[PDB]
């Protein structure tokens, strides 16, 4: 069941390569949940990651580029152009902590069970379909919008459009994992991406230290701004 | 017969026997020496917390016979076994007698017998609430408490090692690797009953 | 009754969360008695710690937002800490709150009309009323210490439920807001978004009267 | 059974050598068990040796060029240059006991019996396969992964690939026991290997004496720690 999905996906992606798993990870035991739940673990992670480094590589170039929203916020806070690398070194921590906080709120209420089993889904390892973020139907407060569309735009997708989304949706993750993996390269280990030399800085903090020295503790209230 | 109890994983489930010793001498001779066993045990691990409160330098809040002068406090200031070198002439003879008393008892007063004829080792039970003055087990089933007695003679094997080598450690210096060099167990590395004698 | 235990936490989140009791404090015995009179002590000791939580919660609130009682012997101490404000009040007073709260639940215990106590299949948090037996108190007082007057009285069983599970509810998150006010006080940068409020604060908060003992040594 | 076993074997390493047996250790009983249980306990033994001969060769490349390890701070910041046998001589007494300690825990855990059955498998002198090890038994502390395969990547292998991973190990064991030797005649008496001359230092000291000369108490504990 497992193998011959993952097969499938594989030569749906590239009919040329088709299956290639070199380092075994097809029949990798985690925990002792047979081979189904890892591959559906894994799957799901590689959906995450790539959707992950998709948004990853927008918001890149929108730093790159610089597109600050307004004022009030902690955009008044960021410098006008210091690149992507040390964007996020001068935001508050509290700005921080409740955007980590706010995504692990996302993939809380995206891996909870009676949160997709009310959409009539299972768990991604619990033979179900990896990726699919249920929409608001549990969350006390009336929700305006669903996570995953929005507007609500694509009510009349068939079954293949998804399927060729969803192909398409990995491809240009592993691609778009590939680009920002050479940008965040660049930004250490200059001569790595070649295409990338010269173009974006360098930076001398660990890009893999979220908590790295701690931005402004300024909140920028007003009105009845009692909280210090 | 060697059935018994202590015969289990990482020995091979079988039993651990080079020299002879269960077979010196017939079930009476089995029934004493796992009553030796058990008894050792339990005073190896009743040793064993005793010297790791008095390393951590927990002591009583009181005073300890105010007419030598001897306190609580400078029993834990020195190291272990030369603080029952200074448990005054009288305090040595309070534990010991009642020591024997209960080692009189727990043979004795047996409904079955002694442990080598009628009964179970390792058994003062018919001392009541002697090992449980509060329930703990009371509500424990027995094919739970068989596993807690097999845990019970685990751990006294190891608690014996333990005391073997914390004694060595006090004794004879670099013996034990991993204690190697310590502030505490500094020492004679024994204790004589009454100090001296 | 483990059971009904989940009968109640399906009302609780939704089926979101249920049952959920990493170290089982259910299917309990303690002093010698049966599981179900340990689950309806455990529900009766999470309703009264949340009731005080709230109530607490809102004293801290009025408290330090600077409203106070005008009268005689609470104009004389001038602080703000509510922590403070307990420690230097007079000896009398705290103990004249302990043992008046000692007299309402020595109240609570007493089941002379109810037939249940709360461990014996009675409801979990029930005041018995006063006046249900008015000739087994030891002089008479109305206004009775729930619904003094009477203002919930005839409701439906349904609201009576919803609003348990409201009580339950809040009272939970009462517990975790007047700790993190505690912890305020006690230990600064813990508990974050509070801060910028709540004084530095010494004295063993978990203990009335004298001080200087505390969670120094942590 | 036993004799017919190592004749085979002998043969598939070197079809021109074959059987190469010149003291007739295949025939002595060691202890007054059969020929069986000899000939299982010389294959284990010659199986052990080459394993750990061949981690001791890719250990002393490593040592001898020179490594750092994840984090460390206090393994690779001691000495500078080892020259392989000193590399073990200034680290703690308590560390190289704890690797005895380790080594000598897996050793029982892979010749214990209860560990055996459990996996379905038996001594390597009672009739069992010789080098085989338990992957985790039960002992209470569940262990992350087994020993034999860490991320089990060979369950889907044949006998055949086993026999040929078996036959290669053996040889290439044997191959790096001759390597290693090497290196250590030539630490201690020059002219030795011709090919490494000046390679390799010469030390005082003897590695086939364990436990030298210890080295430093080394507390190298912190956060209120009173000992090491
Ligand atoms: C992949 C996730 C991700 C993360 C971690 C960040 C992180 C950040 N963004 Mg950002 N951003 C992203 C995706 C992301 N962005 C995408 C996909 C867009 C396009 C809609 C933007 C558009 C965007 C704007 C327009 C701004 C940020 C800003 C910021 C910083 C506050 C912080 C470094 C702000 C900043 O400081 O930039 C100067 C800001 O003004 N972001
Ligand atoms: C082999 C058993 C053993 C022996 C010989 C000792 C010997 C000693 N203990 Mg000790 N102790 C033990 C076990 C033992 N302990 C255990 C298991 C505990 C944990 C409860 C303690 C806790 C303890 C404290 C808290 C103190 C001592 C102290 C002492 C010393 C003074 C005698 C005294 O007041 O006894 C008291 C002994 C006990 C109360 C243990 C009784 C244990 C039985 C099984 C009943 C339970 C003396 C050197 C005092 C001292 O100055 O030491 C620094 C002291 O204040 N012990
Ligand atoms: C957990 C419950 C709780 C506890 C232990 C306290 C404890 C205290 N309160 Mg308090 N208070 C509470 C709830 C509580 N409050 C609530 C819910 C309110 C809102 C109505 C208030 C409003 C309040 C005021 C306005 C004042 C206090 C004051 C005080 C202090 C002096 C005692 C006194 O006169 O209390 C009187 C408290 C009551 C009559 C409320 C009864 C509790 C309800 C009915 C339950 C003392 C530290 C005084 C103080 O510290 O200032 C010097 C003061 O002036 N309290
Ligand atoms: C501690 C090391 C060790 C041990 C216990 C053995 C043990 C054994 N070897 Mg062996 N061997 C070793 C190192 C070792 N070897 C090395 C380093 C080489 C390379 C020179 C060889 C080359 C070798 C050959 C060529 C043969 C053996 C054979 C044998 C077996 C019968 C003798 C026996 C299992 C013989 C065998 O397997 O057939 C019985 C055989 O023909 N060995
Ligand atoms: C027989 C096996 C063996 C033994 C006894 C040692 C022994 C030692 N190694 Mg080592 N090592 C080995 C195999 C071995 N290594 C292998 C196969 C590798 C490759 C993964 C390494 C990689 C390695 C590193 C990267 C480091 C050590 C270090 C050390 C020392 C602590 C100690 C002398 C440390 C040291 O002190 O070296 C500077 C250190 O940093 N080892
Ligand atoms: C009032 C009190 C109320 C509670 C009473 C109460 O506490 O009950 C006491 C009690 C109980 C009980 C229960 O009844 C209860 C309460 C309820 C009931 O339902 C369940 C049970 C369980 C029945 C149990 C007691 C268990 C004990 C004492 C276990 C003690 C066990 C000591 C050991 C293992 C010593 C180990 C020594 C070691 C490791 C030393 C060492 C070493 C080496 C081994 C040498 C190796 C190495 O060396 C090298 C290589 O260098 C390192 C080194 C130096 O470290
Ligand atoms: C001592 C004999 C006890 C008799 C036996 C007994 O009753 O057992 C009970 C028992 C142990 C036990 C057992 C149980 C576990 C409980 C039960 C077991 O049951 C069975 C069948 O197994 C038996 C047994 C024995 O195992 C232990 C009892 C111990 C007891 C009764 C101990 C009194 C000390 C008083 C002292 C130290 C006074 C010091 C006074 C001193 C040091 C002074 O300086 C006085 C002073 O004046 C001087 C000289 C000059 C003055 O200027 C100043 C002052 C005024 C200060
Ligand atoms: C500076 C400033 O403010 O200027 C102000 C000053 C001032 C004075 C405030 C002003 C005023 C005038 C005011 C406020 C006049 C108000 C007078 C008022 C309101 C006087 C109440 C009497 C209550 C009685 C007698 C209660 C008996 C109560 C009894 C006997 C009981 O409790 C019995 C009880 O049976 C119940 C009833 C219920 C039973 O179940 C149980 C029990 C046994 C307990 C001004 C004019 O506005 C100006
Ligand atoms: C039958 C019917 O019709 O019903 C009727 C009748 C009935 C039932 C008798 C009624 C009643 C009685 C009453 C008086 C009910 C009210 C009860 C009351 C008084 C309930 C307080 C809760 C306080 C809370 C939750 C505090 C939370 C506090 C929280 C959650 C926190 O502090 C969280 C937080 O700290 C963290 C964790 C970290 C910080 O970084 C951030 C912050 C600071 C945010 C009603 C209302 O009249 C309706
Ligand atoms: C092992 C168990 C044990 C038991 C069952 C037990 C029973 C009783 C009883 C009966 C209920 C009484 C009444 C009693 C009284 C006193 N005990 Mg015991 N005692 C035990 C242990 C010790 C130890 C270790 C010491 C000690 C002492 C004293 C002193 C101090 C005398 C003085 O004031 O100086 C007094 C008055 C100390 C001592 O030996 O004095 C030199 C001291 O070191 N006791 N003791
Ligand atoms: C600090 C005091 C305190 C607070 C802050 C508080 C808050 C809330 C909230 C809002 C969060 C709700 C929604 C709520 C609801 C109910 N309360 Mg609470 N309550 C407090 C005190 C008491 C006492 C003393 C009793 C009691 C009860 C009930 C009943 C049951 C009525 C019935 O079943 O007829 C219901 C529905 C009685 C009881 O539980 O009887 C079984 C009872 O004795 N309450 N209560």
């Amino acid at each position: 069941s497992a193998k011959a999905d993952l097969e499938a996906f594989a030569k749906e992606c590239n009919p040329v390569v088709g299956y290639w798993d070199p380092l075994g990870l097809a029949d990798l035991p985690l925990w002792g949940q047979d081979q189904d739940a890892v591959i559906g673990w894994l799957r799901h992670s590689e959906i995450k990651h790539g959707r992950i480094a998709m948004a990853g590589f927008v918001g890149y170039i929108a730093h790159a580029n610089g597109f600050r929203f307004g004022g009030i916020g902690p955009q008044n806070v960021v410098p006008e152009g210091a690149s992507a690398p040390e964007v996020w070194d001068s935001i508050p921590f509290l700005a921080k902590l409740q955007i980590i906080g706010a995504i692990g709120v996302l993939e809380h209420i995206s891996e909870d069970k009676n949160f997709l089993a009310a959409d009539g889904m299972k768990h991604y390892m619990r033979g179900g379909k990896p990726g699919y973020f249920p929409t608001f139907s549990a969350n006390v407060h009336p929700m305006p919008l669903n996570l995953f569309d929005p507007f609500k735009w694509s009510k009349n997708a068939s079954p293949e459009k998804k399927a060729k989304g969803l192909v398409t949706e990995t491809n240009n993750g592993r691609l778009a994992m590939l680009g920002l993996f050479g940008f965040l390269s660049e930004s250490k280990i200059p001569g790595s991406v070649p295409a990338l030399s010269g173009i974006i800085p360098s930076y001398d903090g660990d890009y893999m230290q979220p908590f790295l020295p701690t931005g402004p503790d300024t909140s920028l209230w007003t009105i009845g701004n009692l909280w210090a | 017969v060697e059935t018994m109890e202590g015969v289990g994983p990482e020995t091979g489930n079988k039993v651990f026997d080079p020299v002879g010793f269960a077979t010196l001498g017939g079930d009476e001779t089995l029934a004493f020496f796992r009553h030796a066993e058990i008894k050792h045990g339990r005073v190896a691990m009743a040793a064993m917390v005793g010297f790791l409160f008095h390393i951590n330098h927990i002591h009583f809040p009181g005073y300890l016979s105010p007419t030598a002068g001897v306190t609580f406090e400078q029993l834990s200031a020195v190291g272990p076994f030369e603080a029952w070198n200074r448990i005054p002439l009288l305090g040595q003879w309070k534990i010991f007698w009642t020591i024997p008393g209960l080692e009189h008892g727990s043979e004795c007063l047996d409904p079955a017998g002694p442990y080598t004829k009628g009964g179970p080792p390792g058994n003062p039970k018919f001392l009541k609430n002697f090992w449980d003055p509060p329930g703990f087990p009371k509500k424990l089933i027995e094919a739970q408490k068989g596993e807690k007695l097999f845990s019970n003679l685990k751990n006294g094997r190891l608690a014996m090692i333990g005391i073997a080598s914390v004694c060595a450690a006090t004794a004879v210096p670099g013996s034990v690797p991993l204690l190697a060099n310590a502030p505490a167990l500094t020492g004679p590395g024994f204790a004589l009953p009454f100090g001296t004698f | 009754e483990s059971l009904s235990d989940l009968k109640t936490l399906a009302t609780g989140l939704n089926p979101v969360v249920g049952y959920w009791d990493p170290l089982k404090l259910g299917e309990a015995e303690f002093w010698d008695n049966t599981n179900e009179e340990t689950i309806g002590w455990l529900r009766h000791a999470e309703i009264k710690h949340g009731r005080v939580a709230m109530a607490g919660f809102v004293g801290f609130i009025v408290q330090a937002n600077g409203i106070k009682f005008p009268w005689a012997p609470f104009n004389a101490i001038t602080s703000t800490s509510p922590p403070e404000q307990w420690d230097q009040l007079p000896d009398a007073a705290k103990w004249q709150i302990i043992l008046g709260v000692g007299f309402l639940e020595w109240w609570s215990e007493i089941r002379v009309d109810g037939t249940p106590h709360y461990m014996k299949g009675g409801k979990p948090g029930y005041v018995p009323d006063f006046d249900a037996t008015p000739d087994q108190l030891p002089h008479w007082v109305g206004l009775n210490l729930y619904d003094p007057l009477k203002w919930s009285k005839g409701a439906s069983a349904e609201k009576k439920q919803k609003g348990l599970l409201t009580e339950l509810n809040n009272g939970r998150l009462a517990m975790l807001g007047i700790m993190g006010f505690v912890s305020e006080a006690k230990v600064p940068g813990s508990v974050p978004l509070l801060k910028g409020l709540v004084a530095p604060y010494t004295g063993e908060v978990m203990a009335p009267f004298a001080t200087d003992i505390d969670w120094s040594s942590w």
